[PDB]
This record gives structure tokens, sequence and C-alpha cells, in this order.
RNA sequence: CUCAUGUUGCCAGCACGUUAUGGUGGGGACUCGUGAGAGACUGCCGGGGUCAACUCGGAGGAAGGUGGGGAUGACGUCAAGUCAUCAUGCCCCUUAUGUCCAGGGCUUCACACAUGCUACAAUGGCCGGUACAAAGGGCUGCGAUGCCGUGAGGUGGAGCGAAUCCUUUCAAAGCCGGUCUCAGUUCGGAUCGGGGUCUGCAACUCGACCCCGUGAAGUCGGAGUCGCUAGUAAUCGCAGAUCAGCAACGCU
């Protein structure tokens, strides 16, 4: 994009929950064409939350993406022979998507003998605030800290 | 080893 | 990465004595000697074999793999030793400027 | 009486759109017995939705061509398309919602020097 | 391609004319069914003593003129370059570069 | 449980446990069920030692075994390297026989890429 | 292979050779250059010479190599490795 | 009534148009019952190929021997219509099937 | 999107067979196929702009601002490649570097490199049931109806020079149902021993397919590296030609 860039596509909302970001979940979760299965696949793990909590998934959902979506991360830049690492604030569009990257990312190597058991357990575990994907965000943090250093910069 | 029966399935 | 120098010696159509193999080798061992980045040289010896030629009988490609950039030496000559020592000093360019811009 | 089309990547249905139920015909069967996706019900129905219609105006249609998606996107296009044709006033609030846009989304010619239409080989260095 | 191939090859399909036509085909029709004299034929020798040029398996679909023997064309009866020459200065029948 | 000479699994369906017989596949296995009469979504655990005899004596009477089968492969094998035969030949140099590649391929008979 | 219903391929000029033979019903060595032919029990103790692409090499023939043909025992690759 | 099916087959639709109203106008001529040129699809002969001798396989061109194609069923087959339709003669990127 | 349009294809309103079924008479109604033609042009509303180009927001419209994709390769280089597609200037052969033949090899293998395919599993493998696509090809060719063979296929030839018939009334991934329960396995399929099928005079070197048994290495992969911005990528399948028959996973 020399030029300029280009527009995001327009997230359905879901048939029956009523939020985009599920849309995005299968839409992420994805794999070789077959969305049906990831639909199935969401929908059975998020009822079995359902039987789990007796209530709703989504609120608990929202409450891990909560724990789990940072608002600053890292982005390098090679100068003066040393490769130096900086903080960067993180717009809410990129932050929920990398935080569900990581969310799928760190599911699918669980123990759970399935798919929908896997992300099931890791959804509750970072409502609880467990995951490794929580993990993950932590670590993001404490290199942001050790790097506060080159802020200046404003890049 | 039993080529007499070979050649008699093969005729 | 010592003999990791992936030798490959080579002639379409040549009276290719078996010194000119240990002159390749032993050329292109000197150039290991101050480059360990070396996987893979391939290197030819060719011939156009024309009548009343242009001056230049013999030919040469080398190509060889670094970390990444990839180095190209060609060179021609009447025979096998200009050929040889010269694609050597282009190489020997190459990998000066190659390791002076390395850091 | 009533009769127009929709048309996505091959995916050809002509419509009828009768006045009665909300019970739709899809050769001899209805929305859930094929289309068991609820995905795709809801491309059809959100038309209905739009205008709050659904159950006001049952339907007669043939399968032709496409494969399920491109058969649901022909289906509610042709079926805006009727609305229109019922009543206009409908109409400046469905192109807002680009519901009559006939998809111009169609495959691309596999081309030569390739594995299929952009994947090119690996392209070596050596 | 060589003059001498060339002519054998349409040597090899006159003799084709001449006996695949029936002598190097009845006999298949002798060794089809179940009620033949396969037992007892020999018809597999005979057709041994027939010669080899016999069969159109030795035989190699050459371009009619030129005889590049790859890339051959059996709508037209051409190999690929006098194809893409005769196409390309408009001396066929409805042949035209194309899109799609 | 014990055979002829297997020791048997014991959550494997008897279509899956026949197989570990060097003797037997799923096709075989499924024929001998049907000609046995038993089902084979069954346990080793809940095995019956009758049943055992039976398949036993089905085996034995229309099958062979792993000493004869090993036997007959070392027979054919022996026939083909002794007299003389192409076939033979390659199995002396441990090289692929139904006209495979040799240039790049064929280290599952050659052995592991020892570099040289 | 020759499926069972066509027969084999037991070439006529050998065959009209070892029918000399056998109505001699004496054996001598045999030059010939038919690799494709199959065998038939009838050869057991007759012998034969055999192309290589290069020149012949006589053979004896025994019962277990029936139903084989002849250029499995005929060598045509040297390799003796490296 | 008495039917017969003539379908013509060419390269030009510029031959094929021009030639199907001529023959209309001789079958209009005497009266006899006309359908009219029913249009049947196109077929779509290709021959894929490389322009080069000796490389450079991924350079190619490729060529379209299309042919077009008309049904014209005739109808009320007066025997003194046929001895008029029979032996015209036309353009010779046609060909016919009398049936 | 309009006009014309009716078979070999639609078949609504109609009628008639009613198990195989648009099957048949019947209507050009929607499709449709093939032909002609309007339509998009910053054309128009407004804001910026030497008031110029040009761009920023709007309306309609199916598409909106070189709608998308193709085809089309300026002068020229690279003494790029091609005297084996072809043609050709020179020199060489001519009793042979030519030429007719049978066999063999171009498939060799202690290794290296490059392009790909299926795999390393539960978004999975196995079994069963059910639905919708476009596209092309076919005469001394394509081939089902019935049956036998496990299945490759096997006699048989209807019917088609073909929107008719073979191409199942054209599929697979997919939907639903049952089992398997994380493993060197119901993974994976190599390699090998058997027994057979087909085309060919001919299947050893050196073919494909089927059944049986065999059941290996391989547990997401180093440095670094290739590709891709929209119906694109990633995945499942199909078809065609060159083809007697096949290495076709290749190519289009």
């Amino acid at each position: 994009p020399r030029k300029g860039p280009a527009p995001k596509r327009p997230l359905v909302n879901d048939p029956v929950y009523g939020s985009q970001l599920v849309t995005q979940l299968v839409n992420k979760v994805l794999l070789e064409g077959k969305k049906s299965l990831a639909e199935r696949i969401v929908y059975g793990a998020l009822e079995q939350a359902r039987e789990k909590t007796g209530t709703d998934p989504v609120v608990t959902l929202k409450r891990a993406l909560d724990n789990v979506k940072p608002a600053l991360e890292v982005r390098s830049r090679r100068v003066g022979g040393a490769t130096y690492q900086v903080p960067v604030e993180v717009r809410p569009d990129r932050s929920t998507t990398l935080a569900l990257r990581w969310l799928v990312n760190f599911s699918r190597q669980r123990r759970e003998k399935t798919m929908v058991e896997r992300l099931a357990n890791e959804i509750l575990d970072a409502s609880n605030g467990l995951g490794a994907s929580v993990k993950r965000r932590e670590d993001t943090h404490k290199m942001a800290e050790a790097n506060r250093a080159f802020a200046h910069y404003r890049w | 080893g039993q080529v007499e029966k070979f050649r008699r399935r093969y005729g | 990465e010592r003999p990791h120098a992936e030798v490959v010696v080579k002639g379409r159509n040549v009276e290719v004595p078996d010194h000119f193999r240990t002159y390749v080798s032993e050329k292109l061992s000197r150039l290991e000697r101050f480059d360990k980045t070396i996987y893979l040289f391939d290197v030819e010896l060719d011939h156009e074999r024309n009548r009343r030629q242009r001056k230049n009988c013999q030919h040469v490609e080398i190509t060889a793999r670094g970390r990444g950039p990839v180095v190209r030496g060609e060179a021609c000559a009447d025979s096998f030793y200009t050929a040889f020592e010269s694609a050597v000093q282009k190489l020997e360019g190459r990998l000066r400027r190659a390791k002076d811009r390395r850091k | 009486p009533i009769q127009t089309v929709g048309r996505r990547k091959e995916a050809v249905v002509r419509v009828r759109l009768v006045p009665g139920t909300g019970q739709f015909n899809l050769d001899g069967r209805t929305l859930e017995n094929y289309f068991p996706n609820k995905v795709h019900q809801q491309l059809i129905k959100a038309p209905l939705v739009t205008v709050d219609r659904v159950d006001q105006f049952d339907i007669y249609a043939h399968l032709d061509g496409g494969g399920p998606s491109g058969q649901a996107g022909a289906l509610r296009l042709a079926i805006a398309r009727a609305l229109i044709l019922v009543q206009p006033e409908d109409r400046p609030a469905l192109k807002k919602a680009g519901f009559l846009t006939r998809d111009p989304r169609a495959i691309e010619r596999k081309k030569y020097g390739l594995k299929k239409a952009r994947k090119a080989p690996q392209y070596s260095k050596r | 391609a060589k003059k001498s191939k060339i002519v054998k090859n349409e040597q090899r399909r006159e003799l084709v004319q001449r006996y695949a036509e029936r002598r190097a085909e009845l006999k298949r029709t002798i060794r089809d069914p179940a009620s033949s004299p396969e037992r007892r034929a020999a018809a597999v020798s005979a057709l041994q003593r027939l010669p080899r040029d016999s069969s159109p398996v030795r035989l190699r679909n050459r371009d009619v003129v030129d005889g590049r023997p790859r890339g051959h064309l059996r709508k037209f009866g051409l190999s690929r370059v006098r194809v893409r020459e005769m196409a390309h200065r408009g001396e066929l029948p409805g042949v035209r570069k194309a899109s799609w | 449980a014990r055979l002829v000479g297997v020791d048997l699994p014991r959550d494997k369906r008897m279509e899956i446990a026949l197989t570990y017989i060097y003797g037997i596949g799923r096709t075989r296995s499924n024929e001998i069920l049907a000609a046995t009469g038993i089902d084979k979504n069954m346990r080793t655990k809940d095995l019956t030692d009758d049943q055992v005899t039976v398949l036993r004596d089905y085996i034995e009477g229309n099958l062979k075994v792993e000493g004869d089968l090993r036997r007959e492969v070392q027979a054919d094998i022996r026939r083909k390297i002794e007299i003389g035969c192409y076939q033979g030949l390659r199995h002396r140099r441990g090289l692929p026989v139904r006209g495979q590649r040799t240039k790049t391929n064929a280290r599952t008979r050659k052995g592991p890429k020892r570099t040289i | 292979p020759r499926s069972l219903k066509k027969g084999p391929f037991v070439d006529d000029h050998l065959l009209k050779k070892v029918d000399v033979q056998n109505e001699k019903n004496t054996k001598q060595v045999i030059k010939t250059w038919s690799r494709r032919s199959t065998i038939i029990p009838d050869f057991i103790g007759h012998t034969f010479a055999v192309h290589d692409g290069r020149k012949h090499v006589p053979v004896f023939v025994t019962e277990a190599m029936v139903g084989h043909k002849l250029g499995e025992f005929a060598p045509t690759r040297t390799f003796k490795g490296h | 009534g008495q039917k017969i099916r003539i379908r013509l087959k060419a390269y030009d639709h510029e031959a094929i148009d021009a030639s199907a109203r001529k023959i209309v106008e001789t079958v209009t001529r005497t009266g006899a019952s006309v359908v009219g040129p029913v249009p049947l699809p196109t077929e779509k002969n290709v021959y894929c190929v490389i322009r080069s001798p000796h490389k450079y396989k991924d350079s190619r061109e490729h060529f379209e021997m299309r042919t077009h194609k008309r049904l014209i069923d005739i109808l009320d087959p007066t025997p003194k219509t046929v001895d008029a339709l029979m032996r015209i003669d036309l353009p010779a990127s046609v060909d016919v099937n009398i049936q």
C-alpha cells in the first residue's frame, strides 16, 4: 500500500447470539474451508460452557477477552548495529484479533482429546485467569516493561 | 516347485 | 562446515585431466579460508569450439550460496588457468565486499 | 403472475413469491431438509427480517446450478427483486443494505505458467 | 526429420492396409471366445509367422510433411510448430487465437 | 488371551484383534467371523474359550500360520536367489525389484541416507 | 502377464528347434535371440545361449525356472560399484 | 403433418446467418411451413501449444476452432419445395445435414 | 437489462402415463441457449483545486471512478537459446559418419541437487444412508440395460457423428447415523511374497489395475527460504489432449 490502504470486510452478525466477534472466531479457527465444521464446533463448545456455568457463555467469553486482550505490544526496528524492540500501542481491532490468535494457537496443544473440549476449557481458564494465552500476554507486558526505555522514538 | 500344477492351471 | 563446501566439478564437453580437479578443489578451499558461510558451489567448465574464434575459447559460470545472498562470478579466457584464476578473483571481490557489508 | 430470477456463480433459481404462509418449497422439500445450515437460513430470511414480513409470502422455486452458498445468495437476490416488484417503497432501505447487488465475484480463469490461478511454483534462485 | 523413416511409416501404413485389415484381425476373432481352437490353434504361431509390421503398434503418427514425431495433433495431422505458423498466417478453417 | 502365538489385546474389536497375526488382515478377519457366527463388536475380555476353539479350528483348517508363511517367503526368495534370477540378484544387492528408482529414492531398501 | 486364456508365448523358432532336438531325442547347446519366450518344462535338459546386447551366454535350464522369461537369467546390465 | 430437420454447421456466424435467411426466403416462396433458425449452442474445440521450439514451455498460445450451429425445422414438405431447396448453392464455409 | 425468439433444452397455467422418470401431447410464461443493442462517461449534486488539470465526499445504478480478468510484448540488450521442428551459407562422409535388420539401453546408482504428491492424525480414519455443478470428449469410436465374477473386468450390443445416446436424470469434500479414544494406533502407506485381469505379435530387463498377505521410515520439522490481497489463498474431485496400453501425482 504505497498509495494507500483499503477497507475492511463487513463482518456479519451471528444468527443465534447477536455478536460479530463470534463469526470472527469461527473465521479464525477455520481450516481448509470447513466453515460449517467450525460453526458446529464453536456452538457445541459454547453450549458446553453454558452447562458448565449455568449462564450465557458470551459474558465469560468477553471477560476472558478482557483478561487476554492487551492494548500494548512490540514492534521491532534495526538501528545502529543492534536491532531494538519498541513498545507500540495497539488499536482494539488488532488487539481482539491477536488475542483470538493466541487463544486458538495455545488451545490446539492441549490434551482434552478433542478440539471442542480443548477450546472450551481454554476459554474458561482465561475467564478465570489461568490460560497460556494469559501467560503469553503477561510475557508481552513484561517485555514492554523491560523496553519502556525506547518510547521517545514515538513510532 | 509345483510346476506340474502350474501348467495344469496354465494348461 | 569445513568439508561442507559442496564441491561440484563439471565440464560439458572438454578433455578434463583429473589434475584440473585438484586445481579447482584447491582454489575453492582457498576461499573456504575466509568465508565460513558456504553451502553450495555449482561450477562449470564450458567450451564453445567455434572456428576462427573471438579471442575467448573457454568459459565458466560459478554461483555460490551464502546465508541469503547468493554470489555469482562469470569469466572467460583461452584455457583453464586464466578461467579458474579470473573467476576466483571475481569471487574474491564479491566476498571481500560481502564480508565488508555483512556487519 | 409473479416470476423472477437470481444468479450467483452458476446458481440460477426461479421464484414464485405467493402471498401465503412462510411455507418454503425447494423442489419438493423445505428449508431445513435442504440447506441444513443456519447461516444459509439467515441469508435467505434476512429480507423477511428487513421488511418484517416473515410468514407473509410463500415461495415455490427450483434448484438449479451452483452449490449451497451460490444457491442461497441467488435465492435471496431473487426474493429481494420480487419484493421490489410487489412494492418499490422498500427499495431505498434494501440497496442501503445491498440485498440487491448481483455478486460479481466469479471464478478466475486458471492461467498458464503456474499451478493454478496465482500460486506460482517455488521460485528457486538456483 | 528423415526421408527414410517418413517413407517407412508410409510403407508400414500400406502393409497395415494389406494385412491388419483381415489377416491380423480374424485371428483375434478366433482368440476372443471360449469356443476357440486355442487348445490346439497355433493361430498364435501363425500370427508370429506374419510379419511384425502387421501391427499398428509399430506405427508412429508423424507430421505429414515435417515429421516432427512428437507433439502431434490428430485434429490436424500436423505438429505444433507448423500449426502455429499457419493458424498464425490465417490458413485454417475457423482457427483463431482465443480468450475466455 | 492366547492363540496361535500372539498374546492378544484386550480392548480391541475382533476384526482388529485377529490382524495382529502375521497371516491375517481385516478382510480375512471379517470373513472368519462371518463363517464362525460370532459378532465382531466384542472384547477379548468377554471372550470364551469355546469360541477360541472354533476360531482355531477354522483358521488352522483353511489358512496357514506364522511359520508356514515365513518359511514360504524364504522359499520363494531362496528359489529366485539360487536359480540365478534378476529378482534374486536384486534381493542379494538389497535393491528394489519391481522396476523402481535406483538413482535418487529407494532408501527404504538401501537404509537411511548415509552420506558419501 | 500373459494371461491364461491366451496361452503362453513360446515362439515358433525355438519351438521348432526343440521339436527337432526332442524328435532326435538328443540335446545340444542352442543359440537364440528370444528373451521374450516363456518356459515349458520341456527344456530342462536343453541348453540355450541368449544375448546380452553384446554377446551370448550359454545357460542350462532347470525345473523351477519355468513360468519365467529367459532374459531374467540373461544379465543385461553390468554394475560393479564405486 | 410431416417434418424435415436441417442441421447447419459452419465456422462464421455471418455466413450461417446469411444462408439461413436465403434458405428461409426460398421456403417462404412456396408457402412451406418454417420454424426458423432455432439457436443451438456452440462447440469450442481447444488445442494448446507452445510457441517456440526446444524449450520455453512456460510461454504458450491457445487456439479455439468453434463451430456455430443452427436447426431449421421445416414442415409441410411439398416435394416441389423439396426440389427447390435441395439445389441451392451457398458459400462454402457451410455444410448441411438434410434429414 | 430490452426485442425476437422454441429443439436435442425449459416446461408455469393445462391434460394424459404414474413407477424410473416432463414420461407424452401441449405454452414461450420464467430460465434458457445465440444473435442484434442501449447501458458508465468524473455523465450528474456538492466541497477543494492557476478554476486548469485533477482529486474528497453524494445520488442513482448491477457495476463508479484505468467494474474485474484475458489477449496484445515500444526501441533494444543479454554474441541468451534453437544448424535436431523447418530452411539455410561454408567445410567433412560416401562403400560409409549413410542405410535395412534382431537384441539391449536411454528406467544402471556408493551419492548430491531441484520441482511435487500422499503422510506424521480426532477439524481425524472406518462402515452405512441421503442432495445440488459446470465443463468438455465419442465411428470401424463411445458403450449401459440382464447377469457372472470380491473386483479389476467379463461375452452382449441397444443408442449415438451426438443440448437426443454413452457420458448415472453427470461427482466429491459436505449433512445425518454408529464405532474407534491420542496410539508408532482401525495412523500411515512404502517395501516385499503370492494369485489374477486387460492392451499389445510381444509385459524379464521395463507397463497399469485388482484381490490376499506383508505393514517399514515418518510424531509438523535448522540455519534460511517460496508463494498469495478476493471468490484470491488453502482443500476435495472431475475432465481433455499426446495415448493401442501406461509411469498422468505431471500439463492444460
